[PDB]
């Protein structure tokens, strides 16, 4: 019924799904500003990875 | 005193029946709150607006 798809639609305001994602690999996270050798441990997880 | 018959019949009844029933549509719809969109969004057959 119509009913629960509004109150479908009411709760997934404040418990939603991801329907579409962009992302990025989490090597670009490994940044010297928090890691030293960071340019190494990036390179190794794009091996690794 | 001779006598002599000979009797047919042959009989036919094709028939056929065919029915395609089709029906299709998409309600859109941006701006406004999510449980209303949903509520509004989901196509009622019988009211299509």
């Amino acid at each position: 019924t119509a009913d629960l798809m509004q109150e479908w639609g009411d709760a997934v305001q404040y418990n939603p799904a991801i329907i579409k994602v962009k992302v990025e690999p989490l090597y670009e996270l490994v940044t010297a500003t928090d890691f030293a050798y960071s340019s190494t441990v990036r390179q190794n997880m794009k091996q690794a990875l | 005193s001779s006598h002599g018959c000979k009797e047919l019949e042959n009989a036919l009844k094709a028939a056929s029946g065919t029915q395609n029933n089709v029906l299709r549509g998409e309600p859109f719809i941006r701006g406004g709150g999510a449980g209303f969109i949903s509520g509004l969004s989901y196509l009622e057959l019988d009211n299509p607006a």
